[PDB]
């Protein structure tokens, strides 16, 4: 290490630090993912008040 | 329709196949914990069997 | 990496147990599983002559 | 009375059917509750990292840029640290013992603004004081208002006059540092972040413009509510110019087969946006009824329009048609002729009235009633909503701008903001002097970046 | 340290089905790498995997393996202009 | 009194009153919830009482 | 922390002589189960198991904070200080709530 | 819920069991009736005390 | 030799284990009988009780 | 009392306590004995109680 | 109180009690008949209370 500023090494760690509960609760071919979010596309709409 | 049973146990189950729930009730004694209930006692030798 | 939590004897090594999974790490010296350059060629040797 | 005797009246109402309880009920692929499924989410970690200085120095009354360091997959969150300096008014104040000196309301949202996010060298987002107090106002989550007044000030004891030291109140104005989450679109939601990974040729870099410490605080008149400004001889210890700062930043990592699996491709991304129309000064005086152009682009979902008491530039973030002024006790008092300047608004398409005069108390409650995470408690802060729901970061009704000729919209002033607009207060009562009002007008819209050859673009333009 | 192919064939199979480009992944050299850490998997119990067994944790490894070198070597192909330049990101 | 005024709306609501009185018992899950969930029909059911 | 448990009560000859009132509380257990309504216990499917629950209360010396008017000291409760004597035993009941599923 | 061992009292443990016969159970709740407190004016405070 | 041929195999041990019973509470001045109720799950093999 | 503080430890026991108390009664034969001796279990045992 | 005082001794006894207290509740139609008649065994019933 090199100290004064580990943060990377620190998540480095933490993602090395993998057991057979971390891979039962994530991982797979199929595991989702975060940051990444699917779009669908709604209806063409508007609004407004009425008397 | 007619009026719904009357009571009496004829009316805590539905005669419709989705929805029956047999209105028997399981018991709170577990399996592990077995009461003895019941026992068995045998005859018991007469005092006096010695004449 | 290691199902075995603690390090054991470093010059004696653990004996292989094979795991369960139903239910109901160094280079230690090799010591034992009849070691024949040596250790146990002296017993050998010694009945010999 | 501890009679409680029921275990079989449940069989009584699952026996209980008929035609209704089995079209909702029922049914061999009816999903059923008590029983959840589980799914695998990718593996991932996630920290704080400081964010590395570039350029600049934090000082008050200046500019200063920070980039956004190379080092994980993701940037998801960004928050400013600041280190408010020491506060202590002299006895030789210009103003003498009728003189007491207080922090701004809203500490925060003050002393930043044109607040920027650009990419490489061509400007992405920037947000500022109306905006911040619009949405924070607005779409507010409660629980976190506690919370939220702890981080940014107004925390009873900055806003809170001092007296002099010679008078009874010779409290100092405590320096804690405050913190200001800053909102982008990738903070916006977790699904939306910047990939630092993918994008190597991108250089990314915040930008914030500190406001001058002179107008700041606030140096008011205990009994004629007069406010004049300050100066470095008015408190002890000076002026500090320069001030200590710091920007901090989130940044996850993620498995290296994601990462591996996820490089080289093109990804669209939908973000939002603001646009600030230009103030307009309004005067009650001459006239009542007051059209303002509105000059946008893109999807635009929300319009927030406020009316800004202007009288000094000490005070800030005020809507009403009275400035706050000292009461007992040491607090700021609220005058009671003190109303929302606005009656009625209405928007006109080209000769085509959209929305009629509608009343003020419509965009005051109705509307964020219907399509808003929470009602504002401060007299302002009206809008309207093209969309279902504001916050949602997925798209909702919303009509662009750039094929629609340009729209304007009117509004009315109001009997107290046209009596206020003239003198002749008493003492204390906010209106003795003349005031002034100005009128701002935030719109928020939608935008899509995408993602080509490791460098983030708008195909739009 | 015979030579297994068919792992190092089913690592393939498992990369491809997600993606997977993996450059300088010949089954030379490797299968007999394979096979002798299979081995020492072999005759050593006490860190195989939960639930799997000595050749899946193999194949397991190198999947791991194979990720992290394909994950390592990814490279940007630099354009004749600028990527970033607003001349790209527009109609043309 | 205290169990209908405060756990039912505790549990099976999105609320709890801050008036004395309001008294609610919910046989769904969600009161507020626009699909349906558990309950009975009093169609089919005779005279019920609250006492 | 109703605003009148917490109120200090002075002795019967100062001004504030009220008595504290007695009213039933409730507490939710934080449990697996309880935490999401799809986890629930399937106690159908456990018979063998036998699900049991502790819980282990406080004396009354520590409930009860005897306070200095003046200089503020706290000293331990006694039993000759509050008229009646501390009652060891309590009126504490747990409550649950099951649901039944079709055949 | 079925008491099976002690009795609810201050500074001691009390032991229950989760009632059987249902299919499943989701919620659990403890209620307690507090005593009186009623201070004395022989305490050993005087009258500059509290409780 | 002798840790070689004893690895590997199941190994079947008898131990003693404790189960302590909730304190109670004795007032004599009220009565001088109390009834206290056990509740313990293994083989007994001895009881202590003291005041 | 002077049942289990002598007779109990004078003939299922090692030793006999030399302080005030210390009441003790063995199902089995020897309590030290780590080989097992007579003894019941009373998880099939329904509830028992001392007095 | 006065349901077992009077009512039960009225119905199902031969006799109605001439002094103040001694209540009562049978399970049977007649108490004294030595013949059987309806009761219930509380062997296999678990623990009831009264109060």
């Amino acid at each position: 290490t090199c100290t004064t500023g580990a943060g990377v090494t620190s998540g480095f760690i933490d993602l090395a630090t993998y057991d057979n509960l971390d891979r039962a609760l994530y991982g797979g071919k199929d595991a989702t993912t975060y940051f990444i979010k699917e779009h669908y596309p709604v209806g063409w709409f508007t609004k407004l008040p009425t008397m | 329709p007619p009026p719904p049973a009357p009571s009496g146990m004829q009316n805590a189950y539905s005669t419709h196949p989705d929805a029956y729930r047999t209105p028997l009730l399981a018991d709170s004694h577990a399996l592990s914990r077995m009461p003895v209930v019941q026992v068995h006692g045998p005859q018991v030798a007469p005092k006096n069997s010695h004449f | 990496y290691s199902r075995n939590r603690g390090y054991g004897d470093p010059i004696r090594g653990d004996l292989p147990i094979v795991p369960d999974d139903g239910g109901w790490g160094a280079l230690s010296m090799i010591g034992g599983d009849a070691s024949d350059c040596g250790s146990t060629a002296v017993q050998q040797l010694i009945k010999k002559y | 009375c501890t009679t409680g005797a029921g275990v079989t009246s449940g069989f009584i109402d699952l026996a209980t059917y008929d035609n209704l309880d089995r079209a909702l009920y029922g049914g061999k692929d009816a999903t059923t509750y008590f029983i959840k499924e589980h799914y695998p989410v990718g593996w991932f970690t996630k920290l704080p990292t400081m964010a590395t200085r570039v350029s600049g120095n934090p000082a008050f009354g200046q500019e200063f840029s920070v980039g956004v360091p190379r080092s994980g997959d993701y940037v998801l969150n960004a928050w400013l640290t600041l280190k408010t300096p020491e506060i202590k008014l002299l006895e030789t104040n210009r103003l003498g013992a009728n003189g007491t000196v207080r922090w701004t309301k809203n500490l925060m949202h003050n002393a930043v603004e044109h607040a920027s996010l650009t990419f490489n060298d061509i400007c992405a987002q920037q947000f500022n004081t109306a905006y911040l107090d619009a949405w924070t106002q607005f779409n507010m989550c409660e629980g976190k208002r506690i919370g939220y007044d702890n981080m940014i000030g107004n925390t009873s004891d900055m806003t809170n006059p001092t007296p002099a030291q010679g008078q009874d109140g010779a409290r100092t104005l405590p320096s804690k540092n405050l913190v200001l989450p800053l909102p982008f679109f990738f903070s916006r939601d977790c699904g939306l972040a910047l990939p630092t990974v993918v994008l190597p040729y991108n250089e990314i870099r915040i930008n914030i413009k500190l406001r001058s410490l002179q107008e700041l605080l606030v140096f008011q008149n205990k009994d004629t509510g007069n406010v004049i400004p300050i100066s470095a001889t008015d408190i002890a210890g000076g002026l500090a110019d320069t001030v200590e700062a710091y920007v901090y930043m989130t940044v996850g990592l993620v498995s290296n087969v994601e990462r591996c699996a996820m490089a080289g491709t093109v990804r669209d991304m939908v973000v939002e946006q603001m646009q600030a129309a230009p103030t307009h000064i309004v005067n009650p005086q001459n006239t009542n009824n007051v059209h303002v152009d509105m000059r946008f682009s893109h999807a635009v979902k929300a319009l927030f329009f406020m009316v800004q008491n202007v009288t000094y530039k000490s005070v800030g973030s005020n809507y009403t048609c009275v400035t706050p002024v000292n009461g007992p006790g040491n607090t700021v008092m609220e005058p009671a002729m003190s109303v929302d300047p606005i009656k009625s608004a209405s928007l006109t398409y080209e000769n085509t009235t959209r929305l009629a005069n509608m009343g003020v108390e419509y965009y005051s409650l109705v509307q964020p009633w219907y399509f808003s995470a929470s009602i504002p408690v401060y007299t302002g802060y009206h809008m309207y909503s093209y969309a279902l729901n504001v916050g949602s970061v997925h798209p909702s009704g919303s009509t662009n701008y750039g094929r629609l000729t340009n729209a304007s919209i009117t509004v009315t002033m109001s009997p107290e903001s046209v009596v206020a607009a003239a003198g002749g207060g008493n003492n204390n009562s906010g209106y003795n002097e003349p005031q002034r009002f100005a009128l701002v007008v935030i719109a928020v819209n939608h935008n899509v970046i995408r993602i080509m050859n490791g460098s983030m673009g708008f195909p739009i333009l | 340290c015979a030579p297994r192919p068919d792992l190092v064939r089913a690592a393939m199979s498992a990369m491809v089905r997600e993606t997977g480009c993996t450059p300088n992944v010949n089954i030379r050299e490797m299968a007999i790498s394979a096979g002798v850490m299979l081995t020492k998997i072999r005759a050593n119990p006490g860190m195989l995997r939960y639930g799997m067994t000595a050749t899946q944790t193999v194949i397991y490894n190198l999947k791991e393996l194979f990720a992290a070198h394909a994950a390592r070597g990814v490279v940007f192909k630099t354009p004749a202009i600028h990527p970033a330049h607003p001349s790209q990101w527009k109609g043309f």
